[PDB]
């Protein structure tokens, strides 16, 4: 399991952004890959 | 032969995630040729796109039949019939709020003087879900097909995605001093709005006293309420 948080302070961009990848990755079946 | 892909680089397309279904706004970076695969040897190609709201992942290798022209025409409510398959919103996890895009069949269309009422059978990552109550009939768009029309190279046609702010319904021409910036309840630059790290409002750098020239490289960041 991976999980991308950006680094600093937060905004409204990386909000939006977290809220749509956490229904994709958390919730509905999207799998996150990572190297 | 040489490569010639039906989309191009920095055409603006859709990508489907295989794991979930839905349809994602991408751009083309890379088109090469895929290695033919035993027994039957078919020539294709690899699509390398990055994603709009998922830049974190990098250039990403996408299959063709996983990629297409970026949706743009809306089919309105009284084009729309059963039988006919579209590109709409629905969310499974709450199906009475906004979600993601999916390829998805019409299965029934009511209208009476006080209602609207369309069913899909939605197309998810490994199976359909039949006569989904689909909410945003007023977003179906028509699925592009392959050559017909011109590629989205500029000025892309936007849609909106994942569960929707339930004071402004996430309505471009309306302000929301509680999704969008506090201050001035505007939406634009929110690469440039802060979140508070205490009560999570939004703040445009150039609305705060004194205006922010960017965006501070600290830890945290609290509101002017909240310090
Ligand atoms: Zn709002
Ligand atoms: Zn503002
Ligand atoms: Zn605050």
């Amino acid at each position: 399991e991976w999980l991308y948080s950006r680094r600093g302070v937060r905004t409204l961009l990386s909000v939006q952004r977290e809220k749509m990848a956490r229904l994709r990755y958390m919730l509905l079946g999207g799998v996150r890959t990572h190297e | 032969g040489p490569l010639g892909s039906l989309y191009k680089v920095n055409e603006y397309v859709d990508a489907r995630d295989t794991n979930m279904g839905a349809w994602f706004e991408a751009q083309v970076v890379r088109v090469t040729r895929k290695a033919p695969s035993r027994p039957a040897l078919e020539e294709d190609v690899i699509y390398h796109v990055k994603y709009d709201d998922y830049p974190e992942n990098g250039v990403v290798q996408m299959n063709s039949r996983d990629v297409r022209a970026r949706a743009r025409t809306i089919i309105k409510w009284q084009d729309l019939e059963v039988g006919q398959v579209v590109m709409l919103n629905y969310n499974p996890d709450n199906p009475k709020e906004r979600g993601f895009w999916y390829d998805a069949e019409i299965s029934r269309k009511r209208e009476t003087r006080t209602a609207r009422e369309l069913y899909a059978n939605v197309v998810l990552g490994d199976d359909s879900l039949n006569d989904c109550r689909i909410i945003f009939v007023d977003e179906v768009f028509k699925i592009e097909r392959p050559g017909e029309g011109s590629p989205m190279v500029d000025n892309p046609m936007r849609r909106k995605s994942g569960p929707s702010c339930k004071h402004c319904k996430d309505d471009v021409n309306r302000l929301c001093r509680v999704c969008a910036c506090h201050l001035c309840g505007g939406r634009q630059d929110p690469d440039k709005q802060l979140m508070c790290d205490e009560c999570d409002m939004a703040f445009h750098i150039y609305c705060l006293d004194p205006p922010l020239s960017s965006v501070p490289s600290e830890d945290e960041w609290y509101c002017p309420e909240c310090r």
